[PDB]
């Protein structure tokens, strides 16, 4: 559902987060 | 023991004139055949001491004492035949049957493995196998019931699958057409159809009527084969996939003031309504003229009751079954 | 559900568990089949209960140095397993590290 | 491949797991050799399944490794088709 | 079942226990407990049969210790009971009690409540502490 | 008498039964059908001719009191002028008029007269409890009165599937069409009678939402409506024993701390085995300042008839008994009511004096629950009537009129267990020699085949004993809750390792050689008297249908003939049990439990065999039924694996 | 047309109704139907015992009604329902058979061979799923078919067989582009992408059971 779409957003951002940690920012 | 386990048995029970008695409830004598589980179990031998006798059973010593030989020896058989007397044509030829090889153990574990299962033709107790099958689509379209033989008399005296039992039913059709009654209505004699069985749910709780209750959680997710790591020394599962960590995962394609509590019903129980009510429907008329037509063992005839079901059904005028023809 | 297989990851599934590992299997399916009654027993004791259990203490060897394990009651392990999923979880997103 | 699993939301949740992993010490006598690593969130760090094959062509062969058994004293025509048992039915009944 | 609360049977088998025992070997003394564990029965003798343990009502000497310590040390209960002279539970339920019970001379002093007869009364936290069937208590013994 | 609402429209069924074949009467139990219909037409003169009257019933103990009102009201002796027949007790005499019969009897007497030429009427009472006897002889009736229309059928229909029954009655056959050319108006063959009955207004009560658990709110309600409400005996109806005992056992500490100078409370249970101190507790009315909270099963619904009762508690379950053919088990589940169901539950709430009632459930579950009571011939054993079918004659069961149709694959099984004891052959007919003799016996159908494969293979006698007491309800043993080393002692005083059946073999052969047939006896051994001298007369009349069997009885135990060892004819006692019982068989696992062949279902000893503390490897019981948590097996014996490859080839093969 | 296949074997027998059997005749679908029901006894009759089928599956489920008039003689054959929407109908399209039935002047009975040769190399399993998908892709495009069926001048249908002749890797190929065409098809009108369509889902949609949406 939306619900669930939003926190598989978070988790799927959070893993981008911790891969592009380090070189863009 | 002897003396006392007789004459105990003898005092506690002389009233077991069939079988065999109990023995004794004493702190002396053991209950032998009652249930210990199996964490109070001792692994004991045929002789009855606390010892394996096995090299793959856990003992520190195998066959007739560390040696591959018995106690009575071993003799061989003689065997001479010719032209004039051969074997084949013997009365008595001794076929080599795999057996006489076999240790008392060879035969014990054999027929251990001889297992017994019921008969295709006949349905076992708690047979719970059809329910996989049945749900498989083309698998279960093409595979049918193992025909159990019930079933193939009952198609044989006149029943088929897909409809039910009782008197012949005098419906015309449903020819798919929608809902036309304009067809001539010449009605064939058809069968009733089956009543669904009821599966009833399991009430293992005093949960009450209509309650859906409090949803229960789920765990998050989650050549062939090894020598094994002994049942004790496995402890708990320290032999994973060896390459590799984890679980495998599954893979997604694409991202008056009532009681307290109590509420008043609204509208009535009908039916306790119409107990004061006088019914739906008024009695019969009796008009005056009609009159009363009549002014105001079973066990032994049932010794002389000789009548057989064939000719019971003859003067009761019920049709029969065609019988072998 | 975090809280949980974390709790359930420090046991297989075949072993020989003494009293308290089954002790807290048992409140681990407990808590699984009935969740709500969980969360609010947790939440009970993280309000009122102050005063807690003997905490059993040995010492892991590693043949150079050898390190304290504390045992702690199991109940009292899903309460703080929770708290601490909790408070990492509220400290990513408020930003405390 | 960890932007696939079957539960991401509530992995969504799951915060500080190195620090919590580091301190699992203080908790469990058995100590945990992949502390580093968390297969939900790290994903699969390494593959070791080509190893098996070429430890038997260094070996080789099936058929030499066999050879080096009693795989041909016990009837069985070819390896194919077969399986081990990791205990018998006296393992598992005197295991209590 | 392994759980329960605290019968006369159990504690009277547990004081014998004990003197056949000792102080050391509470799993012997368990064994002679079929509901009891050995850290329960540990538990049990050391917050409640220990004759050291004072259960007559509280003095006010210990009330102004009990209160001085606690604001001193905030929530170490185990730190302050050796000291007051109690249980760490005991005086855990002597100052939420003592809180407790100012609370409701405060809210009788402020008039907010009218006659103790009626339903209307603020529910207190004591109320709130009150085991169901099918609930467990923290600290049976 | 008089002022019955059955006096009042007693002329128009009077009018009703003498013109028309049959006329289904709708009324509710209590208005006093069942207890002037009879008289109504007696005093009519229906019995000049030497004719008789009969009341078809389902319960047993409703037939016994019912038979001993009508007697006391009709001023006559028990027997004499009304008489009844229940199941082994038939309190019947020539001069007898007006007859209260189990219809299970009268399936078992149309074995004996074919036209049922000794009846002028028959009348099903209560006909919406629905029992599978009710239902076929509604179908053979039927059939009767197409062949022989003098005789008359009264239906006593609850509510309005009255009309249903009134269909049942227009469809008649399909060989009347042929002959249907005249344009002759249809007669009405089947009328409907009005008599209604009589109850004060009852107050119902719902809940706002569904409850949690029933038990507990179920005493939280009668301690409230004690509390409240002015005095007036709480009645609440629960489910099984084990949910009765631990309401008295809660009522009984909570009213410990009751506050002093109110009512007390008295607990009570009702059950269907309970004795004459209890049962008489709760018929005694209630004492100075007590008020009586009775708990009880479905026995005040419609079996027994407890007065100054105010208030009832509804459980919304009651527990009904199904036969799962796929794996074939019984199962006593706790099903939720009926419509019809919680209907009668608010009619007998107030009989006296107008009550309430306490439905622990919604409106709109009210509204959710079905119209009326399961169907009883989808969840039952359909194999012994199918073997009663075949006994009246009618083999093409497949085209018979029933009222409702059973599932079309639970009657195979029950074709296949009748294959798998014999008595039907490979072309479904019964066979001559055996067939009729397991099909004219009113005992369960395997062990009739036991029975009847003793005499082929030696000792008959022995398992003729046990075939009387296995037809038999109630417990040997009575529970005293205040033994329990000195049961299981008095049980180890009869025990045998061989099975639990050796053992009640052992108890007969106790009570009959030496006991002299004394009550107090079994008084000090923990035994019940009067189920065990029924089977006594059990064990007579078996003996006695078998010596119409023309095979000699070998009555060797009053001989004292021991010189045949008694290990080897033990051995002879259960190896006749496994011909007879080869399809319940069972091998016990490690973990003490037990397994089918298939090794698929968990099966568990009942607790009440001795062997539910002892060691075995293969196992036949009796029955298994599944109960709310686990599945029972009852009447274990030991086996030998051996015995049933040889006695079951067609059955079992080896691996 | 009248069909009847059979999946163990690959016999497929037609039965053709001319329009001398639609002349002078009300509610066509009534009557067709029952001429369908007793042409099938015929047949069923015609055919020996053992080689009598033991099961019918129908496409329709108002077969059910006029067939158990036609079969009160032989009770041993079941009649079952197909839930499946199995592409059977989609057979008009070839040519041959098509050619073959608008020809036809009298009703008469054809035999065919629909697996040709499949049986001496492959199961009768895979027989019917690859005839049910061709069946499908026939349903879904007949010119696409045609031409991935006979991608090349050199592939040849023989005279006796209706299939061209492929070996069994070109046929595999052939496979998994029809289950291509039909999943593109199928992601076209659903609104679904194909990578979304799982195995259980892409084989539902083979077979053609009713996807229920969640």
């Amino acid at each position: 559902d939306d619900s669930e779409a939003e926190e598989r957003a978070a988790y799927e951002e959070a893993q981008v987060r911790a891969a592009m940690d380090g070189l863009r920012g | 023991r002897a003396a006392y386990e007789a004459d105990l048995t003898a005092q506690q029970s002389p009233y077991v004139f069939f079988g065999t008695p109990l023995p004794p409830l004493d702190p002396d004598v053991r209950d032998d055949g009652s249930y210990v589980p199996i964490w109070k179990q001792e692994a004991r031998d045929e002789r009855g001491r606390k010892r394996f006798h096995g090299a793959f059973t856990g003992g520190w010593s195998a066959g007739y004492f560390n040696t591959v030989g018995s106690k009575e020896g071993w003799t061989p058989s003689s065997f001479v035949s010719s032209r004039t007397k051969r074997w084949k044509d013997d009365p008595n030829k001794v076929e080599q049957r795999p057996e006489d090889f076999m240790d008392e153990e060879d035969l014990a574990d054999l027929e251990e493995s001889r297992k017994l299962q019921t008969r295709e033709a006949f349905s076992g107790l708690g047979s719970t196998a059809d329910d996989a099958v049945r749900a498989s689509g083309l698998m279960g379209l093409f595979r049918v019931e193992g025909e159990t033989m019930g079933v193939k008399l009952l198609k044989k005296m006149g029943w088929k699958e897909g409809q039910g039992i009782g008197p012949k039913v005098r419906r015309k059709a449903r020819l798919g057409l929608g809902s036309d009654a304009n067809i001539t209505e010449e009605t064939h004699l058809f069968a009733p159809d089956n009543v669904p069985m009821i599966s009833f749910v399991r009430k293992t709780d005093h949960k009450g009527l209509g309650y859906a209750g409090e949803t229960g959680l789920t765990p998050l997710s989650k050549p062939r084969g090894s020598i094994g790591v002994g049942i004790l020394n496995d402890t708990g599962s320290d032999d994973e996939d060896p390459y590799e960590l984890g679980p495998k995962i599954s893979y997604n394609r694409v991202i008056r003031l009532p009681l307290d509590g109590f509420v008043f019903g609204k509208e009535p129980d009908p039916l306790i309504s119409e107990i004061i009510a006088e019914g739906k429907y008024p009695p019969p008329r009796i008009p005056p003229g009609w009159v009363s037509s009549k002014k105001p063992s079973t066990a032994e005839a049932a010794k002389s009751s000789t009548l057989d079901p064939r000719a019971r059904a003859a003067i009761l005028g019920e049709k029969q079954l065609p019988g072998k023809s | 559900i975090l809280a949980l297989e974390r709790l359930r990851e420090a046991y297989s599934t075949k072993g020989r568990l003494n009293q308290s590992q089954r002790e807290e299997l048992a409140l681990i399916e407990q808590a699984y089949d009935s969740p709500g009654t969980t969360l609010e027993r947790i939440k009970r004791f993280l309000l009122t209960q102050r005063a807690f259990k003997e905490v059993g203490i040995d010492m892991n060897d590693n043949y150079s140095t050898i390190n304290p394990v504390y045992d702690v009651e199991p109940i009292e392990k899903i309460s703080d397993a929770y708290l601490d999923q909790y408070l990492w979880y509220q400290a990513d997103q408020r930003h405390l590290f | 491949n960890t932007l696939f699993q079957k539960d991401r939301s509530t992995l969504s949740f799951d915060k500080g797991f190195r620090a919590r992993a580091e301190f699992k010490i203080y908790q469990l006598m058995k100590s945990n050799p992949f502390w580093w690593t968390n297969p939900r969130h790290d994903g699969k760090l390494w593959n070791l399944n080509a190893y098996r094959t070429d430890v038997i062509q260094a070996l080789g062969g099936v058929e030499t490794i066999l050879e080096h058994t009693l795989f041909k004293a016990t009837g069985f025509p070819s390896w194919e088709g077969l399986f081990w048992e990791k205990s018998s039915g006296f393992e598992a009944s005197m295991q209590f | 079942v392994k759980g329960g609360v605290w019968t006369n049977i159990e504690d009277e088998i547990l004081k014998a226990a004990v003197s056949k025992y000792g102080l050391n070997q509470w799993a012997r003394v368990s064994s002679l407990l079929a509901r009891k564990t050995p850290k329960q029965c540990k538990a049990r003798w050391n917050e409640w049969l220990d004759p050291s343990i004072k259960k007559i009502e509280w003095s006010r000497e210990e009330d102004e210790k009990l209160l001085h310590l606690a604001k001193l040390m905030p929530t170490q209960w185990r730190t302050i009971a050796p000291i007051v002279g109690r249980t760490a539970n005991q005086c855990l339920e002597r100052y939420q009690k003592l809180l407790d019970e100012a609370e409701q001379r405060e809210a009788s002093e402020l008039g907010l409540t009218g006659p103790d007869g009626g339903e209307t009364r603020a529910p207190t936290a004591e109320d709130v502490r009150k085991l169901r069937p099918g609930e467990i208590d923290p600290d049976p013994e | 008498a008089a002022l019955l609402p059955i006096a009042k429209h007693r002329e128009s069924l009077l009018y009703l039964v003498e013109t028309n074949p049959v006329t289904i009467v709708v009324g509710q139990t209590g208005s006093g059908k069942s207890t002037q219909i009879p008289q109504f037409l007696e005093k009519a003169g229906w019995c000049a001719d030497g004719k008789l009257i009969a009341v078809t019933q389902p319960r047993r103990v409703a037939a016994v009191t019912l038979a001993i009102r009508v007697a006391e009201e009709f001023g006559c002796e028990v027997g004499k002028e009304v008489g009844y027949s229940i199941r082994f007790e038939d309190a019947t005499s020539e001069s007898t008029r007006i007859k209260y019969m189990t219809d299970g009897l009268l399936i078992r007497e149309a074995l004996v007269d074919p036209l049922l030429s000794r009846y002028s009427v028959i009348m099903i009472d209560e006909a919406h409890e629905r029992s599978i006897s009710s239902d076929i002889l509604l179908g053979l009736l039927k059939k009767i009165r197409r062949k022989r229309p003098d005789l008359r059928i009264i239906i006593s229909s609850a509510t309005l599937q009255a009309e249903d029954y009134r269909a049942y009655f227009e469809k008649a056959s399909e060989t009347q069409e042929e002959d249907s050319s005249n344009d002759k108006q249809k007669e009405s063959i089947a009328s409907i009678i009005s008599i209604e009955g009589r109850t004060y207004p009852i107050d119902i009560l719902y809940l706002d939402t569904p409850t949690e658990d029933y038990l507990e709110k179920a005493i939280s309600t009668v301690f409230d409506i004690h509390t409240n409400e002015p005095k007036g005996d709480i009645l609440v109806f629960l489910t099984g024993r084990d949910e009765i005992e631990q309401a008295v056992q809660a009522v009984s500490e909570r009213s410990a701390s009751l506050p002093p100078g109110s009512e007390a409370l008295l607990p009570l249970p009702l059950y269907s085995g309970l004795s004459a101190e209890q049962q008489m507790y709760v018929f005694e009315e209630a004492p100075e300042n007590t008020r009586k909270v009775i708990f009880s099963t479905n026995l005040a619904e419609a079996s027994v008839t407890i007065e100054g009762i105010v208030y009832v508690i509804d459980s919304g379950f009651v527990k009904l008994r199904a036969y799962n053919p796929k794996t074939g088990i019984e199962s006593l589940t706790a099903t939720p009511v009926s419509k019809a169901s919680a209907a009668q539950r608010a009619g007998r709430a107030g009989r006296t004096k107008p009550g309430k009632c306490f439905r622990l459930y919604t409106e709109e579950a009210y509204q959710s629950l079905p119209d009326a009571t399961v169907p009883e011939i989808q969840r039952s054993n359909l194999a012994p009537i199918i073997l009663q079918l075949k006994a009246l004659g009618i083999d093409n069961v497949l085209r018979f009129d029933y009222f409702t149709p059973p599932p079309a694959e639970q009657m195979t099984r029950a074709l296949e267990l009748l294959y798998s004891l014999g008595a039907l052959d490979d072309y479904a007919k019964l066979t001559r020699p055996l067939g009729l003799r397991m099909a004219e016996l009113a005992v369960e159908p395997m062990m009739a085949k036991t029975l009847l494969s003793a005499q082929s293979f030696g000792c008959l006698s022995e398992i003729l004993t046990i075939a009387a007491m296995t037809s038999l309800d109630g417990t040997l043993w009575i529970q005293h809750e205040g033994d329990k080393k000195k049961t299981e002692s008095v049980k180890r005083k009869f025990a045998a390792e061989e099975g639990d059946h050796l053992t009640l073999l052992n108890v007969y052969q106790a009570f009959v050689t030496k006991g002299r047939k004394e009550a107090h006896w079994c008084h000090e051994n923990m035994l019940n008297y009067k189920a065990m001298i029924r089977a006594v007369s059990i064990r007579a009349q078996l003996k006695r249908f078998l010596e119409r069997f023309g095979i000699d009885v070998e009555e060797s135990l009053s001989s004292p003939s021991v010189s045949q060892q008694p290990a080897n004819k033990a051995e002879k006692i259960q190896r006749c049990l496994t011909i007879g019982y080869f399809a319940h068989a069972a091998k016990m696992q490690p973990d003490g439990t037990f397994r089918n062949v298939s090794g698929t279902t968990v099966l568990h000893a009942h607790p009440s065999s001795i062997m539910f503390n002892r060691k075995a490897d293969w196992v036949i019981f009796h029955e298994v039924l599944e109960t709310k948590d686990k599945t029972f097996i009852r009447d274990i014996t030991r086996i030998k694996k051996e015995w049933l490859l040889e006695y079951a080839p067609d059955f079992y093969k080896t691996t | 047309a009248i069909f009847i296949f059979n999946p163990r074997t690959g016999q497929l027998f037609l039965k053709i109704i001319h329009t001398s059997v639609w002349a002078g005749q009300k509610r066509l679908g009534q009557l067709a139907k029952w001429k369908t029901a007793e042409e099938v006894a015929a047949l069923i009759r015609s055919l020996p015992v053992e080689e009598q089928p033991k099961q019918l599956i129908v496409t329709r489920k108002g077969l059910l009604d006029p067939l158990e008039v036609n079969l009160v003689d032989f009770p041993n054959i079941s009649i079952r329902a197909s839930e499946l929407q199995l592409p059977f109908q989609a057979a008009m399209k070839v040519e041959k058979l098509g050619d073959m039935i608008l020809r036809a002047t009298e009703p008469q009975m054809v035999l065919f061979n629909l697996y040709d040769d499949w049986l001496k190399t492959i199961s009768s399993y895979t027989a019917f799923s690859r005839l049910i998908l061709i069946l499908r892709a026939l349903h879904v495009n007949q010119d696409k078919t045609k031409l991935i069926l006979r991608p090349d001048k050199t592939v040849i249908t023989q005279d006796h067989h209706i299939w061209p002749s492929l070996t069994d890797e070109d046929w595999i190929k052939v496979e998994m582009q029809l289950r291509d065409l039909i999943l593109n098809d199928y992601g076209k009108k659903n609104n679904v992408n194909v990578a979304s369509l799982t195995t259980s889902e892409v084989r539902d949609i083979i077979l053609g059971m009713e996807i229920s949406a969640p």
